[PDB]
């Protein structure tokens, strides 16, 4: 059994910061890749933040979250983080928790960005 | 890194027969179709002969078609240029290249060249 | 690495230039050698403008490992080859579609691997590259004139396509069953269900021979004996002019079948040369493709021949008690 609990998100102002955790149960972030999803309404997914643990543990981020984004983890608390800064009305959305190459998917949770 | 340096010049009578080498290291050699370029005293670059890989296929110049005949030895990685009834007009210096079958006549793709052999022949 | 079948590398200009549809079989090829299908197919998908195999050709192309047998034979054809020629199609990714890891990703724009049902190519849109993992694109400006190289190209896996003879059900579930018996210990393929599994693990990359023989999945083995036969067919052989380029339909059809087009000796008892005179400049001339036949591949008892033989990279789901 693998299943991904979502949560941290909430409302906030432009230019603030915030933390989401993403739980694994059933296996071990150690050795597994993980990504972050995000869908904002009316339109389709795109990768956020990858954290590769068969290239080394390196992350990686896409152009656009790049400078803002910073994504890591700890093997103790079994937790997957997603610290979140300078945000835009532009990331209003739904994000997902996702393991690489499988189809074990997050519920998701709201990060709004407005005044 | 591709490394074909050629031999076979020198100043051959008029009517006399030399053969030319081009030993090809760095690429391989029986999948590439060699080509052999000439290129006249102050002129550019002119197409003289090709071969394709199994050494079947060769076409000459209309002007050269006469007498030259181009084969290849994959033993070794060399590709040969036999030089029969020589003319005065053949004093140019011979350059070995590769790449292409049919694409072989425009000299536009040809990224550097061989030091090349000096052939002339003496009326 | 291998050479050119008939043309040299491309030398763009207009990175708008429309790529038009040749039905020459040789000038299908010729398109095939200047990298025109991986533009073609960026362009059409991706939301790419310009080319791919700038002054390199498709005989620079990157290859997951580096040594491939089939690459040093020119003629045999990689997957994109084979849709160029209307043998298979390569699809656009989607977001289940599985990115192998291990090869260096950083740079390409285009990439495809033989999955278990089909075959998948990612593509990066214009102005932007691949980053390391091969899951994202990001901004670059060495992709930015409008011209790639074709160290931008990787293809995964030691794939060779080829002409299919059509086999029945019988024999597809025959070789389903010997499979199935020869791997017990997989579950799923690409997230496609192979035998029943109460226990799933983390999917881990794969190396195994495979062929298309073409049903709903592919059919690896890990025992097989391979030979390679020559027929000489009509479809190794590629005509063309005497240093322009390839030849058009016409010219095609009059050389490959009245056999009044002179060549090398192979073509001349095959279909027929022309002979006396010398000065045929404007006629074609046809030669046969540098590569070892076509492959009949002997497993599972009775022995078949694929439409692709390969040895890819795949991602495998192993059992857990």
């Amino acid at each position: 059994e693998v299943q991904l609990v979502e949560s941290g998100g909430g409302l906030v102002q432009p230019g603030g910061s915030l933390r989401l955790s993403c739980a694994a149960s059933g296996f071990t972030i150690s050795n597994a890749d993980m990504r972050w999803y995000r869908q904002a309404p009316g339109k389709e997914r795109e990768l956020v933040a990858l954290l590769l643990s068969s290239l080394g543990g390196s992350t990686e981020y896409a152009d656009s979250v790049k400078g803002r984004f910073t994504m890591f983890r700890d093997n103790a608390r079994n937790t997957v983080y997603l610290q979140m800064d300078n945000l835009k009305a532009e990331d209003t959305a739904v994000y997902y928790c996702n393991v690489r190459w499988t189809d074990y998917w997050g519920q998701g949770t709201q990060v709004t960005v407005s005044s | 890194e591709v490394q074909l340096v050629e031999s076979g010049g020198g100043l051959v009578q008029a009517g006399g027969s030399l053969r030319l080498s081009c030993t090809a290291s760095g690429l391989t050699f029986s999948s590439y179709a060699m080509g052999w370029f000439r290129q006249a005293p102050g002129k550019e670059r002119e197409f003289v002969a090709a071969i394709s890989w199994s050494g079947g296929d060769t076409y000459y110049e209309d002007s050269v078609k006469g007498r030259f005949t181009i084969s290849r030895d994959n033993a070794a990685n060399t590709v040969y240029l036999q030089m029969n009834s020589l003319k005065p007009e053949d004093t140019a210096v011979y350059y070995c290249n590769s790449g292409g079958i049919a694409t072989m006549k425009l000299m536009d793709q040809y990224e550097y060249w061989g030091q090349g052999t000096q052939v002339t022949v003496s009326s | 690495d291998s050479g050119p079948i008939i043309c040299a590398g491309p030398i763009h200009s207009n990175k708008s230039a429309d790529i038009p549809h040749l039905l020459g079989y040789s000038e299908k090829i010729c398109q095939i050698d200047r990298l025109i299908h991986v533009s073609s197919w960026l362009r059409n998908h991706s939301q790419f403008q310009g080319y791919v195999g700038q002054r390199g050709g498709r005989s620079q192309v990157s290859y997951y490992p580096a040594e491939n047998s089939y690459s040093r034979w020119s003629g045999l054809l990689s997957p994109c080859d084979a849709d160029w020629l209307g043998m298979l199609v390569v699809k656009k990714a989607k977001g289940s579609d599985m990115i192998v890891p291990g090869p260096s990703y950083k740079g390409k724009v285009f990439f495809e691997r033989p999955t278990f049902d089909g075959y998948v190519g990612w593509g990066c849109g214009s102005g932007k590259s691949r980053t390391e993992s091969g899951e994202l694109c990001s901004s670059d400006s060495g992709t930015s004139s409008g011209l790639l190289p074709s160290n931008r190209v990787l293809w995964i896996g030691d794939v060779a396509c080829q002409p299919m003879t059509p086999i029945p059900e019988e024999t597809f579930l025959e070789l389903k069953s010997f499979s199935q018996s020869e791997f017990p210990d997989i579950c799923k393929i690409d997230g496609i269900v192979f035998n029943q599994c109460e226990g799933e693990s983390l999917p881990q990359p794969f190396d195994v021979a495979w062929m298309d023989v073409g049903h709903s999945h592919k059919i690896i083995m890990r025992e097989h004996k391979t030979k390679w036969v020559q027929e000489s067919s009509s479809k190794d052989f590629v005509c063309y002019k005497e240093g322009t380029g390839p030849c058009s339909e016409s010219e095609e059809k009059t050389c490959k079948t009245s056999g009044s087009c002179r060549g090398d000796m192979q073509f001349c008892k095959v279909a027929g040369c022309e002979h006396g005179e010398e000065a045929s400049e404007a006629k074609c001339r046809c030669s046969l493709v540098h590569k070892p036949g076509e492959v009949v591949v002997s497993y599972g008892g009775m022995r078949v021949r694929p439409k692709c033989y390969g040895f890819s990279r795949m991602m495998a789901t192993l059992e857990v008690n």
